[PDB]
């Protein structure tokens, strides 16, 4: 992926592929859109943003009250 | 050893400080409690963390009373007043090593407060509540620090007309317990109705026989309950026996007679007041100089609320008591609106009763302890050391801003110093519609100033039972 | 608990990817101890997980792309 995103934003590319996945069946790199592992935009966008909800709200806590 | 006594109170009075001196602010660092029952809450609010801390301390427990007295009041800085209380604790402890004794360094605390306010008078910008522009924008801004964002425009001229009512000219304190937030399932929030008159929190009778409109009404108040020219009655809700007879209801349709019943018991004392009324408790001494005066009375639901309304009480001895009725969806919504608009209203209240405002930030603090560290000197004697510490107190405020911001210490502090020698009040906080009235910043130092007087006065304490 | 109610909020909605969701929270929380050390503000770790956070979405919105391949390569295909 460091090679594949240099020439991304020049609009020209030769060798530069992008979306590359794991491959965990075969033990090899291919891509995922045409190994057929493909995830919604909603499951992606909804899982990181909440993630960083329950982050946020364990790091705020700098003190511990216990009756 | 009096004072090593003493001197053991301050240093747990201030682990408490330090304690909240984390939550100040929006940024400020949340605190986990779970109490004894076994629920967990947890906020930034400094006055719901010293109301459910549960403190067994004798003195800490002043930091409550003042936190109570701060939301009373003014309504803002429940926080920041806890922060200032346990600088002038630490402040003096350095002046009882030096053989000072505390009278001294709490009747320099009366004439320190008093010289703070005549100060941040000169620097406060007058303002007066004939200007709506004003109050449109302050109430607005506080709206901010909620979900409720873009809906809040049309919540900015519900809160200043209702205060602007009730204003009048050198009213001084203004209750804002006679102002109910009406929380009803239903409607949205662009959907509000003053009804400056009165407000209710029960429904009409569903049953057959009820008018649930009357025109030219007498509404009473009677604790009483009848079981086994008045055209409205309230009947108390008592859930023990029954409050209303079925055959009393078909009595009273005859005669024309509009019911009410299962009225709140809360809500007794507040109807009581508004509508300038007196309690029944038997109908022996029930009389008609008791009633009330309403032009029309009449059962409005926008959706599924059934909720009567009163206009035009006309009463001498009573005021013009406005109730503002919120509606909304999911109960998350009436309830966070219901804390948004009070802290809202606490605003325009400190205007009302001292005018003026101020730029928030802790821009006050630093040219304060600015003015009081050259003053210093036109006194002599040991109450001239006290100015010096005094203005070193009042900078915890604006330091702790910049900490729990994420911003270095010392180097905003440093900065607020030499930005505010030229300008005035200049720092830019104005520009981003950030206003702190001046009451707020007045009954801090005034109730910080009682609140560690408080407790240097004790010497010791033992059982008494 | 709380991330037992983070465990909870993605099953009620999107239903898959709980496991997931957990192990990132999980990492952020090893990271930004280590943070304490070399002096860094919590609000600054949040606020700069809160800035991240929005220039992250619109990064993934630009490679996002609906179904191509149809014609010439064989993508649903592999699936079954």
């Amino acid at each position: 992926h460091a090679a594949s995103q240099m020439a991304k934003p020049e609009d020209v590319k030769r060798r530069s592929y992008r979306n590359y996945g794991l491959d965990l069946i075969r033990g090899k790199i291919v891509d995922e859109i045409h190994a057929g592992v493909l995830e919604p935009t909603i499951s992606k966008v909804k899982s990181l943003k909440s993630a960083l909800e329950a982050c946020v709200a364990i790091l705020r806590i700098d003190t511990m009250i216990t009756v | 050893k009096p004072q090593e006594v003493r001197k053991a109170n301050i240093i747990a009075a201030r682990s408490v400080a330090d304690a909240i001196r984390t939550s100040l602010g929006p940024k400020g660092m949340d605190k986990m409690i779970k109490t004894s029952r076994g629920e967990i809450i947890i906020s930034n609010d400094g006055h719901t963390i010293l109301k459910q801390m549960a403190i067994l301390h004798p003195v800490a427990r002043m930091l409550v009373e003042v936190s109570a007295a701060q939301d009373s009041e003014a309504g803002d800085g429940t926080t920041s007043v806890v922060i200032l209380t346990g600088a002038l604790l630490g402040a003096a402890e350095r002046l009882l090593n030096k053989g000072i004794h505390p009278t001294i360094i709490a009747d320099s605390f009366q004439s320190a407060a008093k010289r703070s306010v005549d100060i941040l008078l000169e620097m406060c910008h007058k303002v007066s509540l004939s200007d709506r522009e004003q109050l449109v924008r302050a109430a607005s801004t506080s709206l901010s620090s909620k979900i409720v964002s873009q809906y809040s425009s049309f919540l900015a001229p519900l809160a200043v007309d209702s205060v602007l009512k009730i204003s009048d000219e050198n009213s001084k304190n203004v209750d804002l317990n006679d102002i109910r937030l009406v929380k009803k399932v239903g409607g949205t929030i662009d959907d509000t109705e003053m009804i400056d008159g009165v407000v209710l929190t029960q429904t009409a009778i569903k049953s057959a026989g009820g008018p649930t409109r009357k025109e030219k009404a007498k509404i009473g108040l009677i604790q009483f309950q009848i079981s086994p020219k008045c055209n409205v009655l309230l009947i108390q809700k008592s859930i023990l026996r029954d409050a209303v007879n079925d055959l009393a209801l078909h009595f009273l349709s005859k005669l024309n007679i509009m019911v009410v019943k299962d009225i709140e018991r809360e809500e007794i004392e507040f109807l009581s007041k508004g509508l300038g009324c007196k309690p029944i408790a038997d109908i022996e001494l029930f009389t008609e100089d008791r009633l009330g005066s309403a032009d029309l009375v009449e059962e409005i639901d926008s959706d599924g609320s059934k909720i009567v309304r009163v206009t035009g009480i006309r009463n001498n001895n009573a005021r013009p008591t406005v109730s503002v009725v919120i509606r909304g969806a999911n109960n998350m919504i009436i309830d966070e609106t219901e804390r948004s608009l009070h802290d809202a209203l606490c605003v325009i209240r400190c205007l009302v009763k001292e005018r003026g405002l101020i730029a928030g930030g802790g821009a006050p603090e630093i040219e304060i302890s600015r003015r009081l560290s050259k003053e210093a000197r036109s006194m002599e004697g040991v109450q001239a050391f006290i100015w010096q510490e005094f203005a070193s107190a009042l900078e915890v405020i604006p330091t702790t801003l910049a900490e729990n911001a994420g911003l270095n210490s010392i180097k905003v502090v440093t900065e607020l110093r030499s930005k505010h020698e030229n300008g005035e009040l200049n720092d830019n906080t104005y520009e981003e519609h950030i206003l702190q009235p001046v009451l707020v910043s007045t009954s801090a130092i005034t109730l910080a100033s009682e609140c560690v007087k408080s407790i240097l006065r004790i010497d010791d304490i033992a059982f008494s039972r | 608990k709380i991330l037992v109610e983070l465990a909870q909020q993605q099953d009620r909605e999107i239903g898959d990817g709980t496991t997931s969701v957990v192990i990132i929270a999980s990492e952020l929380l090893k990271r930004a101890n280590e943070l304490v050390k070399n002096k860094i503000h919590p609000t600054t770790i949040i606020t700069g997980f809160r800035v991240a956070l929005r220039e992250a979405i619109r990064f993934i919105n630009e490679v996002l792309s609906t179904s191509v391949d149809t014609l010439g390569k064989e993508t649903l295909i592999n699936i079954a």
